[PDB]
Order: structure tokens, then sequence, then C-alpha cells
RNA sequence: UGGAGAGUUUGAUCCUGGCUCAGGGUGAACGCUGGCGGCGUGCCUAAGACAUGCAAGUCGUGCGGGCCGCGGGGUUUUACUCCGUGGUCAGCGGCGGACGGGUGAGUAACGCGUGGGUGACCUACCCGGAAGAGGGGGACAACCCGGGGAAACUCGGGCUAAUCCCCCAUGUGGACCCGCCCCUUGGGGUGUGUCCAAAGGGCUUUGCCCGCUUCCGGAUGGGCCCGCGUCCCAUCAGCUAGUUGGUGGGGUAAUGGCCCACCAAGGCGACGACGGGUAGCCGGUCUGAGAGGAUGGCCGGCCACAGGGGCACUGAGACACGGGCCCCACUCCUACGGGAGGCAGCAGUUAGGAAUCUUCCGCAAUGGGCGCAAGCCUGACGGAGCGACGCCGCUUGGAGGAAGAAGCCCUUCGGGGUGUAAACUCCUGAACCCGGGACGAAACCCCCGACGAGGGGACUGACGGUACCGGGGUAAUAGCGCCGGCCAACUCCGUGCCAGCAGCCGCGGUAAUACGGAGGGCGCGAGCGUUACCCGGAUUCACUGGGCGUAAAGGGCGUGUAGGCGGCCUGGGGCGUCCCAUGUGAAAG
């Protein structure tokens, strides 16, 4: 099953996640199928969440399943919003 | 010591038998069906050949056979039967074969 | 694309199988000079059709044996025994080069 | 955008040639020294042996129970017996245990790299689409009874539920044989015949939620095959009997001598077969002007292994590290018959070694497994800890201060040096004290809306009273190497071919800028040296970029096999060569 989830990419105490699609059995920070956004939790910069809805939508459309967090971020960047 | 998922081993054995037997029945029914055709007794022959066709398709419902393992077992059997009746026969009951 | 090589039959002493020899000109890595270099493939001749001297195209195929992974795709030119003889002396030489005995 | 050379063969010279030095690099170790922080990094040896603890489970919304409670019923009462509910324990069943973590022993191989093939294939969970779940029967644990064994555990007897197993039906549809069409490898239709389906559970209870069945497609993950690339020895030249191909079988998801019977006698090799030696491969890493050389340690991808050797079972997937069987070696229990283990998971112990860390904190974040959810489980992981092991940042103060104290040093006996250095004057204020104190965390859940979109609400921090901000405030660690030339930096004393130094050349035989001390000086500085190893200089294996009359090097000479190379003119082809477009060249670096 392919996921849409946060791969960990910052450094110690300075975390940056990289929102990716990947097979759920990959190691967390391993080889992924495709990056579709990033996210700094500490909001150190005016741009700290990016997505690309189309790719996010695409993957969902083929049963990518987002972790409960990636979904939050996905939602927040307007991935779901249909109105 | 102890890891209560040796339950898995426990139940693997239970399955080892369900399969083991299912397979046995197919093999002995098949041989039989093919033996009925090397003697060219087509009425009985297909009647069994059919019971074994079923036995296969059924085994492949659960994990005993599945896929095209069954489909193999099937033709390889169905083939040999028509051919052994080709050696003088005329498919009497003609149950599990095409006209 | 199923890879397609062109070669020379140097053997049909084998049921339903030819030994096509294929060569490849290429510039040498370090030294730049162009070096020829050649390799023998076993090809599937199902209808014992092609005979040695034939020059044939060989096509990548689902395996027929080990060693056998190509089928003879078509005939180009025929009869040319020069390369067959070429290849044949090449191995006749091996008779010397040893410790033992045989006029090469 | 990129290229430095030097010392040493002679009385001297040119050349040849090796040796050596100046640079860079490190998972290092060693000596001397040692102040703070951030980020990294840390068994190179024994893939030796391992104490103790922790490391993969979860679901009561699949099922029936055992033990301990509490409460309510049937009778006038007892007896027996019915229902509800709290806790707990395992059993049956489902999914996970094939990932995640560890290692590099084996492996020179389609193992890896790269580009292709599959009409020769598989794919649990996920997404999309089409259709369906009607009737009936069965067994085994649990539990109950009995037996053997020291123990591990084990045998027999009797009940029993299910989403456990089975039979019949329905056949959307699929599978198999034969025929026909299209296609061209086993791809896609189509006709007769035969064969094959299902499971229930939950409630806010007539409708939703989660499940189940068959088929088609998608996504993701794999299997197999192929072209080309992948170390050293030819003082390893012949190698092969399933060997090479055929037919027919077996086997598999699937091709295949993968295996088997029968038949043919083939297959491979100087373009290096066979054998031996060494090695996980790659992205990358170091070095280099580059071509090249060296390497594969952190991290990421693939492969292989889980005390050594085999093997299969169960599964969508294993020949399965914390699953099963057997043989071997070793440790442990033993009532002598018999049993139990497997850190190359996290820590840790011991051994070997020049040498390599805490039996730490937390599931708060990210990720994973099961669960409808609440949750549970994660030594994955996020953090802290040790070590100057590495990088980066930061301090041991700043401005004044003599025509120049003391001591030590030298001297031409006038002086000259350490040196603005110190003392001392004023100025800031590492350490340290006090106060505030984080970001990382908004989702899951809950409410409105519809369980959608959307809006509202609540909970949660290991690191950590840390980072950071504010106030108070002390002049407050300096080492190590070197000073003949190469190579920055010279003077006294001691020594007398001794004691010693030494990277190379070389110093020391009584006036040593080369040894040991001192003063002074040069270079770096929380480091400085040493040893080891790689590239460099080394055009010193030369493709770029060398040579062979006398420095090393022309085969004693021919004949000639393969191979390399080949005059002038025209035409075809387009293999090499060149050009355009396009696909691939993951991330990290
Ligand atoms: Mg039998
Ligand atoms: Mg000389
Ligand atoms: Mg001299
Ligand atoms: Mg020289
Ligand atoms: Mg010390
Ligand atoms: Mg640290
Ligand atoms: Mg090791
Ligand atoms: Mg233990
Ligand atoms: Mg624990
Ligand atoms: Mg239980
Ligand atoms: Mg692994
Ligand atoms: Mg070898
Ligand atoms: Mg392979
Ligand atoms: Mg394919
Ligand atoms: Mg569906
Ligand atoms: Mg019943
Ligand atoms: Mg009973
Ligand atoms: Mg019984
Ligand atoms: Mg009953
Ligand atoms: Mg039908
Ligand atoms: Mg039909
Ligand atoms: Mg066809
Ligand atoms: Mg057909
Ligand atoms: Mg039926
Ligand atoms: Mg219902
Ligand atoms: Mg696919
Ligand atoms: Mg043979
Ligand atoms: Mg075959
Ligand atoms: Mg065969
Ligand atoms: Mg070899
Ligand atoms: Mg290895
Ligand atoms: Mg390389
Ligand atoms: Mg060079
Ligand atoms: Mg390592
Ligand atoms: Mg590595
Ligand atoms: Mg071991
Ligand atoms: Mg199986
Ligand atoms: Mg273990
Ligand atoms: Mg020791
Ligand atoms: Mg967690
Ligand atoms: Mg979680
Ligand atoms: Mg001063
Ligand atoms: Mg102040
Ligand atoms: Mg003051
Ligand atoms: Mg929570
Ligand atoms: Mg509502
Ligand atoms: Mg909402
Ligand atoms: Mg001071
Ligand atoms: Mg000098
Ligand atoms: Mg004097
Ligand atoms: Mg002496
Ligand atoms: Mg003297
Ligand atoms: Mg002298
Ligand atoms: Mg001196
Ligand atoms: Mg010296
Ligand atoms: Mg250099
Ligand atoms: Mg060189
Ligand atoms: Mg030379
Ligand atoms: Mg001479
Ligand atoms: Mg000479
Ligand atoms: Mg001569
Ligand atoms: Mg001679
Ligand atoms: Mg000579
Ligand atoms: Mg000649
Ligand atoms: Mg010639
Ligand atoms: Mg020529
Ligand atoms: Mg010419
Ligand atoms: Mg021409
Ligand atoms: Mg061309
Ligand atoms: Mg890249």
């Amino acid at each position: 099953m392919v996921k849409i989830r946060l791969a960990r990419f910052g450094s110690k105490h300075n975390p940056h996640y990289r929102i990716v699609v990947t097979d759920a059995r990959r190691k967390r920070d391993g080889k992924y199928i495709e990056k579709i956004g990033y996210y700094d939790p500490r909001k150190t910069t005016p741009d700290w969440l990016k997505v690309d809805v189309e790719r996010a939508r695409y993957w969902l459309s083929v049963g990518a399943q987002p972790t409960d967090t990636a979904r939050r971020l996905l939602r927040q960047a307007g991935v779901f919003r249909q109105e | 010591r102890n890891l209560s998922a040796l339950k898995r081993h426990r139940q693997s054995l239970k399955r080892r038998l369900r399969n083991k037997a299912k397979k046995s029945a197919i093999k002995t029914l098949s041989k039989k069906a093919v033996q009925l055709a090397q003697e060219g007794k087509a009425e009985e022959a297909l009647k069994i050949m059919r019971k074994a066709e079923s036995l296969i398709d059924k085994a492949a419902k659960g994990s005993t056979l599945h896929k095209n393992a069954a489909a193999r077992r099937k033709s390889r059997l169905m083939r040999k039967v028509r051919q052994l009746l080709e050696a003088a026969g005329a498919p009497l009951i003609g149950g599990g074969l095409s006209a | 694309p199923k890879k397609v090589l062109t070669g020379v039959v140097v053997s049909d002493k084998m049921q339903k199988t030819v030994t096509v020899l294929v060569e490849r000109q290429f510039p040498h890595p370090l030294y730049g000079k162009v070096i020829k270099r050649s390799k023998k493939y076993l090809a599937h001749d199902p209808e014992e059709k092609y005979k040695l001297g034939d020059v044939v195209e060989i096509i990548e195929s689902r395996p027929i044996s080990k060693r056998k992974r190509f089928r003879v795709l078509r005939l180009v030119e025929s009869g040319r025994m020069d390369l067959v003889e070429k290849y044949l002396i090449r191995r006749q030489n091996y008779q010397s080069l040893s410790k033992r005995g045989g006029k090469a």
C-alpha cells in the first residue's frame, strides 16, 4: 500500500519534513516514489508548507493513503476543498 | 523462553493437513481418470475426470492451489484424457469435454 | 526493443540450433584505437532451415534453453564461407599454443 | 578558472636513474598538553564467546469459555437453576510476525551498474468499475475425565461456538478441453461441453458503519530473461557428461537441462575457457590541471548472511535473525532415559587489539503493526550521555605604560637582548548568581454541517527550567613542534667517533648555528607533534605524456599462422564516425 507521508530531513533539533508518496514498507527516510511538498513545523520562514495539489490529488486518486498528519497538511494546503 | 505466536506454528500444522489431503485426492482421482481412458472406458472416464476437475477448481478457492496452478492441473489432465480416448473411443458421456 | 544482432552461422551440427557469430566495431576506452570483438550466440532454428554460410539476423527471445535465448529472425545474404573459414582457422590454431601436440 | 618544484651519484660538468622532502586526505592510534559550545562521528581486530534486562504484536465490533467479584430473577422456602455487569486468564479465529533493526562472512556471479525484454509472470493491504451472498451439514481447542515423564513437555477419553472446515444452489463473471475469428510466441474475442463463489459483525436498528465473494482495471512491490560494463596470476592452456542441443514429461506465478526418461554428439577457450588468488557492488568518497589513480567508512539503493551444513511446512510473500525439522561443533539443566539455548536488534560483559561509547530518557514529534474507535505495541525513532575523534564558532582580556625595573642571556666591559613585555593606571565582564522562559503541537478524538467540503472545541513535550531574553558580576587555562641544507628561525655552556641525532644529504675525533641544557627566535595554537595508510609531486607504466648505438631495453637469424595495418578512380550500402529530436541519468553528495 502506497502512503503519502512525512519523511524526516532537517537536522538535530532543526526538523524539516519532506512530504512524499512511498510504499508503506520503506524505511522512514528511505527511497521514495515522489516528493510532493515539504513542511517545516517551526515556521522559521514565511513559506513553511507547500504542496502541489494536483500531484497530491493524483496519488490519492490511485489509493495513496495519507498518514493522519500528512492529511492535515494536505487539507490545510487546500488539497481536499471542493467548493 | 515463550513467544505465544508459536500459535502460528500450531495452526500451520492444522493447515498442512487440510491442503495435504485435498491434493492427495486430486492426484489419485486424476491418475484414476487417466487410467479409465488408457483402457478407453469413456463413460466412467469423463465421469471421474469431471469429479477431479471439480476437486481442483475447489482446492484453488482457498490457499491449497490457487491461480493457474489449478488451471494447469486441469488442462494437463483434460488433455491427456481426450488423447487417450482418441486412441479408439467416441466420448460417450462426454461430460467435461467440448463436442 | 528486443535486441537484434546480425551474424554468421559457424555451426549447424546440432538439432534445431545454429551458432551465430556476431562482431562489434568500437573505439577502445583508454587507447582510442577501434577494436573488433566478437561473440557466439546459440540461435533457435526450429525448422532446421538456415545452414552454415548464411548471414542471419538474430532476435532477443524468451528462453528456449540455457545458452539459447535468440531465434533466427531472417536471412540476409547466404553462402559466404570466408568468415566461416575465418572462424575455423582461428580455432585450428589452438592446437599449438600449449605444452602437448598438434600442427596448427 | 587550469599545471611551481627541491635535496642527493662528481674535484667539477651534462645526462640517465632511483631514493627522499614541500601539499592534500583519515572511522585512526601514540606522546606531550588540555578551557566552553553547536553539529557530526566512534570495534578497522574475534561473522569469537556471551550474564541480566528490554527489543512484534494486536483485535470483545470474528467466537465459546475458565477463575475472581457485584447485582437482578423463577419457588411459601430450600434445592437446583435463569439473566445482567466489573476485573482477569489463556483458547479457537483474523491481520502482522517476509517490514522495521543488524552485519559484510560468503560471492568474480545477470551479484552489482546501466539500458532493454516478459505473447513467460506473480502482487496481501489501497483506489476505481461490474455483479452477488439462498439452503444444509461437520470438526477441533478451550472446558471436563484419565494416563506417562525428573523436567521439556506429552498421550488417551468426552463436550462445544465462530468471519474455522465442508456439501448443494445462483454464474455477473472466471477457469479448462475442442472448433472458429482477429492478433502474432501463451495476446483479444467467440460457440458447445464441463468446472468454480460468499460471512458475519456493529450500532444513533428497515438504514447506515466495518467486513465477505467472483470478475476487470489501476496503483505499489516483486520473479525471470537479455546487450554492454565490472580486480590480480598464463609459474592456471586446455575445459565439459546434464556436459551442448532435440522430443516428451514433471515442476513453477512463469521461461528454462530447473529436474527426469529417451535420442543426437554436441558446447566453451589465447577477444584468456579451466584453475588459483583477492573482494559484498553502486550512488559516491579522497586525490589529481586533467586523463588518471586510490577507495566503497557515515548516509541512500541493490545483494548476501542470522553458531556451521542441509530441508521443507504455513502463507500474497519465507526457504523465514528474536518460526519448524534433521546432522555437526560448542555452553547449560539432568533422576543417565533425556531436555534447553543462539546479540552480526538496544544497551552491557569478556576475549583479541595500537584502538572504538550509556546495562541512559521518552513514545511528545516522524514512521510502522493491529484496532471502527479509544488505544496498545515499537532499543524503529526523537533526545540526553561518554570520548578534542572531526568540523565550525568562542575565551585566557582591551587602552595607556620606561628612552626603557628585577631575574635569566650575550658582550669588543662601552654595552646589546627578553621588551610595552611585566609592574602599575583606568575600561569592558568568560566563569559564576538572580528573574522570565520557549518553538517543535495540530491532528487523531469531540460538536455543528452529511461520518463529505467547511467551521467551532478539547487533550497532549522525552529533550527541559534547556535554547533564548532581562538584571547582577570576577582580570580570568597555554601548550606543542621546530631553528645545518632542503625549510620560516643563532648565540653561550656541556660533551669529544663518546653520549647522542637523523625524512634524505648527513652531524659528533677539544673552539658542534646539526648531540644535551640555557637565552633568544620561527611556526601553529585547544591544540601541537609522531606512526600508519591513499593520491600528489612521479611524463617514475607515458592515452593525454616516456624510452631501447654507448645509461635499463632490438628477439642469434629466417620462414611464415592468427592478428594489426594497407596505393589510385567510380557506384551502392550506412557498421564505425558526425548531427537533430526525444526517453533515462532517484534522493543524498
Ligand atoms: Mg492413493
Ligand atoms: Mg658515478
Ligand atoms: Mg662531493
Ligand atoms: Mg633526481
Ligand atoms: Mg590526558
Ligand atoms: Mg556529541
Ligand atoms: Mg566487525
Ligand atoms: Mg540471553
Ligand atoms: Mg520497552
Ligand atoms: Mg485474549
Ligand atoms: Mg534489512
Ligand atoms: Mg575465482
Ligand atoms: Mg538471477
Ligand atoms: Mg510485463
Ligand atoms: Mg472494488
Ligand atoms: Mg449450523
Ligand atoms: Mg464435559
Ligand atoms: Mg477427542
Ligand atoms: Mg452440536
Ligand atoms: Mg458463465
Ligand atoms: Mg460459460
Ligand atoms: Mg496465436
Ligand atoms: Mg480460445
Ligand atoms: Mg457450486
Ligand atoms: Mg446485517
Ligand atoms: Mg504492475
Ligand atoms: Mg544426454
Ligand atoms: Mg519443457
Ligand atoms: Mg524439455
Ligand atoms: Mg576464471
Ligand atoms: Mg562480504
Ligand atoms: Mg568508481
Ligand atoms: Mg599527473
Ligand atoms: Mg562500518
Ligand atoms: Mg556501507
Ligand atoms: Mg556470533
Ligand atoms: Mg503455498
Ligand atoms: Mg537475537
Ligand atoms: Mg588486551
Ligand atoms: Mg510514536
Ligand atoms: Mg504513531
Ligand atoms: Mg597591554
Ligand atoms: Mg553589564
Ligand atoms: Mg567594574
Ligand atoms: Mg494519541
Ligand atoms: Mg450529526
Ligand atoms: Mg472537518
Ligand atoms: Mg591579567
Ligand atoms: Mg633559513
Ligand atoms: Mg666566550
Ligand atoms: Mg659519555
Ligand atoms: Mg664547544
Ligand atoms: Mg669540528
Ligand atoms: Mg644548537
Ligand atoms: Mg637540525
Ligand atoms: Mg600538487
Ligand atoms: Mg602518474
Ligand atoms: Mg625513461
Ligand atoms: Mg656496459
Ligand atoms: Mg645497455
Ligand atoms: Mg640484431
Ligand atoms: Mg633464443
Ligand atoms: Mg642479445
Ligand atoms: Mg615475414
Ligand atoms: Mg596476414
Ligand atoms: Mg583490411
Ligand atoms: Mg584506402
Ligand atoms: Mg564506398
Ligand atoms: Mg551508422
Ligand atoms: Mg542525483
